[PDB]
C-alpha cells in the first residue's frame, strides 16, 4: 500500500568524507523509520531505530535525523568497513515498505 | 575532548560570543565550546556540528532557515534570516509560542503577558474543553484562544467555570459544583440542577416559569 | 549466541508448493514476533508475512492472502512458511528475522536476520 | 547432671604452675593464664573461650593463612562496593507524590506514556540492565524470586491495572477508536496484567557479573483516571505500543485513548503497593549485593528480603533507609555486611548518595542475639541454622580511603571483635585519627587486631591497644622475621632478625606478650622456650 522511495541507487565517496543518504516517504510516518547496513554475502545489521537513536554496538559516526517525510542518515567519517548497502523502511503501517537501496562505493 | 579557543595575541580563552576569521562561535562561561542555540548580538543562531551545510566545522553558526529543530525534545523554529523566531507565530496554520528568553515552544499551561494558554505536547495551540490536573477548565476559541470564566458547553451539558475563590477554596476557570442556585454574569441569568449542570427548556422554579435557549 | 538457521532450499515446478523452516536458539521463544522477508536481486526487499508471539494474528499484504501461510511451533523452536501457486515471481533469498514485538504483532524493525535460503522457481 | 559431671570430671587443686609442659606467663596481674588456656585458644579457637577471655582483656592474634585470606577477600569486596556509587530508586520512574492521601505517581498523559516507555525497556535490555561490572534492575520493575543463581531463571510479581466496563458502539479508524459512550473504570471486574503484554526473557539469563542491585519490588495495582487532554493524536509513534498491546490482549477491557465525543486519554496513575517478599535463592559462588535506597516510606515499608544460604561468600551493602531482611543459613556460610551507608550521614544532592563525616554512637549499642542482629536502625533476621557455633558474621566500614574497620560478630556467643587493615606505615601515621574515629563510632573494644595482605602476597599481623595507643606488628619479609613496636608515632623497638619458631603475640591490658621457641647456638636439640 504505502510506498517509499530512496534518492540515489549508487554513490561513491573517499575515506574521511561525510555521506548523507536521504530517504523519502509517500505519506507521513512520524519518526517510525529504521536504517540498516547489508554487507555483501551477509545478513543486514540494524543501525538506527525510531529515526534518531543508534543500536547497541553501532559506532558513533552513524547519526540519523528526520521527522515527517524526510529522513537522512549521516556518517561522520567514512572508513573501509563503512562501505555497504543502506536501507530505509517505515513501520507505521502493516504493509512494510523498504527502501530501494544505496551502495556506498570507494572513490579510486 | 573539550574544544577551546585562545586568542593569538592575549592567550585568553573566550567565554562568550566570538567572531573567528569571519565565522561565529559560541562558548560557555568556562570556555568550553558547546553545540546548541544561543543568544548573540544579532539574536538567536544555531551552532551546528561539522559539515551539516556548506562544509562547516564544529561550533560554526550556519544558514538554517524555515525548518524546525529538536535538541532535547525541544522545538526551535528559524525564520528566513537564519534567526530563531520568538513570540507568537503561525506555522502551517497552527499557532506556537516561543519564549523571548529562549526559543522554546511551550508545551503545557503557561502565563503569556498576564494570560493563561494551553499548548499540546508538541507546542500546538488547543481550544475547547480541556482538563488540567484532575480539574476541568475551558479555553475559548472565540477570543485569541485564551482562558476564560463563565458558563460554556462541556461533555455533559453546560458547566459553571468560576473565578478565583468562589466555592470551597476554588481556582479560576475550574468547573465547580453549583446545586440549585441562581447566577448572572452580564445581565444574563442561568439556573443549574442537582448535578450542577445548566438546564434548558420551559422550566418552572418556585412556581414561576422560565425559558432558556 | 543468538542464531537463526533455516533449511528450505530447493527447486520446484511453477504452480507447486514448498515448506520452509527457521530454527532459533540463544533466546527464549514465544516472546518475540517473527516474520519472513523476500530479498529479490533485481528489486528491493519485500516483506511477505509476519506473526505475533503466541501465533494469534497473522498479517499479509494483497499479493499474499490465500497464497502463503505461517505456522509456528513453540515447542521445537521452529518457524515455518508454507507456499503455494509460485507463478515464477518468487525467486528470492528468503530470510528469517526477529521483530521487537510485545504481544499483538505491530510494525517494527528487526533485531537479527537470517543468513538466507536461495529459492528459485523456473522450468 | 552435677552428680554425673562431677563423677566424670577430675579436678586437681594442688598448687602447680605447669603440668602439660607449656611456656607459662604468670606475670600478668598474678594470673595463671599463661598458655594453659592459650594453647586451647590457639589450637582450635573456641568462640566461648574467646568471649570469656575478652572480659580479662586478652586478644590473641591469629596468624593463620585462612584468616588472612578471609580478611583480604572481605576488605577487597568492601573496597570495591564502597568505591562505585549509584543513585536513589525512583529517578527514572518513581518518587510518587502524596496528594490527598492517595500517592499519585504521574500527573499527565505524556508522563503516563513516558512511564510505559520506561517499562518497555525490559524488552530491549532484558529484565536486568548491565553496567560495566554490575547487574542492575530497571526502575519500578518488580521481580519476586531471582532463583537465577541456581537454575538461571527469575520470576515476576504483579503490576496489574484496573479494567474497564463496556462501551456502546466501538469502531477503530487510524488506530484510534471512536466510541459512542465512554466506558468507565471499574474497581471490580478483576485487574489486567502488564507483564503478560511485555514478553520478558525470564528463563535463560547471564550472570557473569557478580555484583547486583536488589530490586524496588512491591506488588501494586495502578488506579487510573481519564481526562480530556485533546492535544495528542500523533503520539502513537512512541512507547504507546505497549499500551496498544494491553488494549489488544484484553479486548473490551482496556482502552487508553479514545474518541467518545471528545478526545480522552489516561491522566493519572495511582498505585496501591501491597506487600511483597522476595525469596532470593543463592548458590556456590561469591555474589555481592547492594540494597537500594528508597526515599518514600510507604513504598519502603512494603518490602522484605529473604536470602537463602548455600555455601558461598556473600556481601550486602546496607542502605541508610532500612529494608526488612531475612537471612537463611547453613553449615558453611560467610556473610558480609557493609555498614558504610549506616555510619555516615546520608544526603541526596543530585539524585545520588553523598556520605557525610560520621554518626556519633551509632554502633555503641549492638544488640546481638542467637537469631537477630540489630545495628543502627536496621534489624537483620537470621533463620534456618541459628545453632552453629563455628560461623562468624562480618561488619565492614571504611574509616578512610586506605584503612578499613572489620567487626567480627558471632551470633550464638553474642560477641564482637575489631580488626584493621591498610598499609602499615599509613596506619602508624594516622593511628590517632583512626582511634578518634573509632571513639566517635562508640565501640568499647579495648584491643584491636590488625591483619593485612599487601601486594605480592606478604602478610602483616598486628595488635593495637586503644588506651595509650601501643602497637605490635610482626611480619615476615625476605624469609626472616621482623618485629616492630610503636608508641603511636615512634618505632620504640625493632628486631630486623628475630630467630624464633611458633611466634604468638597477645596483649592483656597494655602489656604486649610475645612467645615462641629459641635454639641455643643454632642447635636443634638445645631448644628453649620463652615469653
Amino acid at each position: 500500500d504505502i510506498v517509499m522511495t530512496q534518492s540515489h541507487k549508487f554513490m561513491s565517496t573517499s575515506i574521511g568524507d561525510r555521506v548523507s543518504i536521504t530517504c523519502k516517504a509517500s505519506q507521513d510516518v512520524g519518526t517510525a523509520v529504521a536504517w540498516y547496513q547489508q554487507k555483501p554475502g551477509q545478513s543486514p545489521k540494524l543501525l538506527i531505530y525510531w529515526a534518531s537513536t543508534r543500536h547497541t554496538g553501532v559506532p558513533d559516526r552513524f547519526t540519523g535525523s528526520g521527522s515527517g517525510t524526510y529522513f537522512t542518515l549521516s556518517i561522520s567519517n567514512v572508513q573501509s568497513e563503512d562501505l555497504a548497502d543502506y536501507f530505509c523502511q517505515q513501520y507505521s503501517s502493516y504493509p512494510l515498505t523498504f527502501g530501494a537501496g544505496t551502495k556506498l562505493e570507494l572513490k579510486r | 575532548g573539550k574544544k577551546y579557543y585562545f586568542n593569538t595575541n592575549t592567550a585568553i580563552a573566550s567565554t562568550g560570543y566570538t567572531i573567528i576569521n569571519g565565522k561565529h562561535f559560541y562558548f560557555n562561561t568556562d570556555g568550553i565550546m558547546q553545540i546548541g542555540v544561543f543568544k548573540g548580538p544579532n539574536g538567536f543562531e544555531y551552532f551546528a556540528p561539522a559539515n551539516t551545510d556548506a562544509n562547516n566545522i564544529e561550533g560554526q553558526a550556519i544558514l538554517y532557515q524555515n525548518e524546525f529543530l529538536t535538541l532535547n525534545g525541544k522545538k526551535y523554529y528559524f525564520g528566513s534570516d537564519s534567526k530563531a523566531v520568538t513570540g507568537w507565530r503561525i506555522i502551517n496554520n497552527k499557532k506556537y509560542y516561543f519564549n523571548p528568553n529562549n526559543a522554546i515552544a511551550a508545551i503545557h499551561l503557561c502565563t503569556i503577558n498576564n494570560d493563561k494558554y494551553y499548548f499540546s505536547y508538541d507546542g500546538i495551540l488547543q481550544n475547547g474543553y480541556i482538563t488540567i490536573e484532575r480539574n476541568n477548565f475551558y479555553f475559548d476559541a472565540n477570543n485569541e484562544s485564551k482562558m476564560v470564566t463563565g458558563v460554556f458547553k462541556g461533555p455533559n451539558g453546560f458547566e459553571y467555570f468560576a473565578p478565583a475563590n468562589t466555592h470551597n477554596n476554588n481556582i479560576e476557570g475550574q468547573a465547580i459544583v453549583y446545586q440549585n442556585k441562581f447566577l448572572t454574569l452580564n445581565g444574563k441569568k442561568y439556573y443549574f440542577d442537582n448535578d450542577s449542570k445548566a438546564v434548558t427548556g420551559w422550566q418552572t422554579i418556585d412556581g414561576k416559569k422560565y425559558y432558556f435557549n | 549466541e543468538v542464531k537463526l538457521v533455516e533449511s528450505g532450499g530447493g527447486l520446484v515446478k511453477p504452480g507447486g508448493s514448498l515448506k520452509l523452516s527457521c530454527a532459533a536458539s540463544g533466546f527464549t521463544f514465544s516472546n518475540y514476533a517473527m516474520s519472513w522477508v523476500r530479498q529479490t536481486p533485481e528489486k528491493r526487499l519485500e516483506w511477505v508475512a509476519a506473526i505475533n508471539g503466541n501465533g494469534a494474528k497473522i498479517y499479509y499484504p494483497d499479493t499474499v492472502k490465500d497464497r502463503f501461510t505461517i505456522s509456528r511451533d513453540n515447542a521445537k523452536n521452529t518457524l515455518y512458511l508454507q507456499m503455494s501457486s509460485l507463478r515464477s515471481e518468487d525467486t528470492a533469498l528468503y530470510s528469517c528475522a526477529r521483530q521487537y514485538g510485545f504481544y499483538a504483532g505491530s510494525p517494527y524493525y528487526f533485531d537479527y536476520w537470517g543468513l538466507g535460503t536461495t529459492l528459485t522457481v523456473s522450468s | 547432671n552435677l552428680i554425673s559431671n562431677a563423677v566424670n570430671d577430675t579436678i586437681n587443686v594442688l598448687p602447680t604452675i605447669t603440668e602439660g609442659i607449656p611456656i607459662v606467663s604468670t606475670i600478668l596481674d598474678g594470673i595463671n593464664l599463661g598458655a594453659a588456656i592459650k594453647e586451647l585458644l590457639d589450637e582450635h579457637d573456641p568462640l566461648l573461650k574467646k568471649e570469656l577471655e575478652a572480659k580479662v582483656g586478652v586478644l590473641a592474634i591469629n596468624m593463620s593463612l585462612s584468616i588472612a585470606a578471609t580478611v583480604a577477600s572481605i576488605v577487597g569486596i568492601g573496597a570495591e562496593v564502597t568505591i562505585f556509587l549509584l543513585p536513589i530508586a525512583g529517578i527514572s520512574a518513581g518518587i510518587p507524590s502524596l496528594v490527598n492521601n492517595e500517592l499519585i505517581l504521574h500527573d499527565k498523559a505524556t508522563s503516563v506514556v513516558n512511564y510505559f516507555n520506561h517499562l518497555s525497556e525490559s524488552k530491549k535490555y532484558g529484565p536486568l540492565k548491565t553496567e560495566d561490572d554490575k547487574i542492575l534492575v530497571p526502575i519500578d520493575d518488580l521481580v519476586i524470586s531471582e532463583i537465577d543463581f541456581n537454575n538461571n531463571s527469575i520470576k515476576l510479581g504483579t503490576c496489574n491495572i484496573l479494567a474497564m466496563e463496556g462501551g456502546s458502539g466501538h469502531t477503530v479508524t487510524g488506530n484510534i477508536d471512536h466510541f459512542f459512550s465512554s466506558p468507565s473504570i471499574s474497581s471490580h471486574i478483576p485487574s489486567l496484567s502488564i507483564y503478560s503484554a511485555i514478553g520478558i526473557e525470564t528463563e535463560n539469563l547471564d550472570f557473569s557479573k557478580k555484583i547486583m542491585m536488589l530490586p524496588n519490588a512491591p506488588s501494586r495495582v495502578f488506579w487510573w483516571e481519564t481526562g480530556a487532554v485533546p492535544g495528542l493524536r500523533s503520539l502513537e509513534n512512541d512507547g504507546t505500543r505497549l499500551l496498544d498491546s494491553i488494549r489488544d490482549l484484553y479486548p473490551g477491557k482496556f482502552y487508553w485513548r479514545f474518541y467518545a465525543f471528545f478526545d480522552y486519554a489516561i491522566t493519572t496513575l495511582k498505585p496501591v503497593y501491597e506487600d511483597t517478599n522476595i525469596k532470593i535463592k543463592l548458590d556456590k559462588d561469591t555474589r555481592n549485593f547492594i540494597m537500594p535506597t528508597i526515599t518514600t516510606n510507604e513504598i519502603r515499608n512494603k518490602l522484605s528480603y529473604s536470602f537463602d544460604g548455600a555455601g558461598g561468600t556473600y556481601s550486602l551493602l546496607l542502605s541508610s533507609y532500612p529494608i526488612s531482611t531475612n537471612i537463611n543459613l547453613s553449615k558453611d556460610d560467610l556473610w558480609i555486611f557493609n555498614i558504610d551507608n549506616e555510619v555516615r550521614e546520608i544526603s541526596i544532592e543530585n539524585g545520588t548518595i553523598k556520605k557525610g563525616k560520621l554518626i556519633k554512637d551509632v554502633l555503641s549499642k549492638i544488640d546481638i542475639n542467637k537469631n537477630k542482629l540489630i545495628i543502627g536502625n536496621q534489624t537483620i533476621d537470621f533463620s534456618g541454622d541459628i545453632d552453629n557455633k563455628d560461623r562468624y558474621i562480618f561488619l565492614t566500614c571504611e574509616l578512610d580511603d586506605k584503612i578499613s574497620l572489620i567487626i567480627e560478630i558471632n551470633l550464638v556467643a553474642k560477641s564482637y571483635s575489631l580488626l584493621l587493615s591498610g598499609d602499615k606505615n599509613y596506619l602508624i601515621s594516622n593511628l590517632s585519627n583512626i582511634i578518634e574515629k573509632i571513639n566517635t563510632l562508640g565501640l568499647d573494644s579495648k584491643n584491636i587486631a590488625y591483619n593485612y595482605t599487601d601486594e605480592s602476597n606478604n602478610k602483616y599481623f598486628g595488635a593495637i591497644s586503644k588506651t595509650s595507643q601501643k602497637s605490635i606488628i610482626h611480619y615476615k619479609k625476605d624469609s626472616k622475621n621482623i618485629l616492630e613496636f610503636y608508641n603511636d608515632s615512634t618505632l620504640e623497638f625493632n628486631s630486623k632478625d628475630f630467630i624464633a619458631e611458633d611466634i604468638n603475640v597477645f596483649m592483656k591490658d597494655d602489656i604486649n606478650t610475645i612467645t615462641g621457641k629459641y635454639y641455643v647456638d643454632n642447635n636443634t636439640d638445645k631448644s628453649i622456650d620463652f615469653s
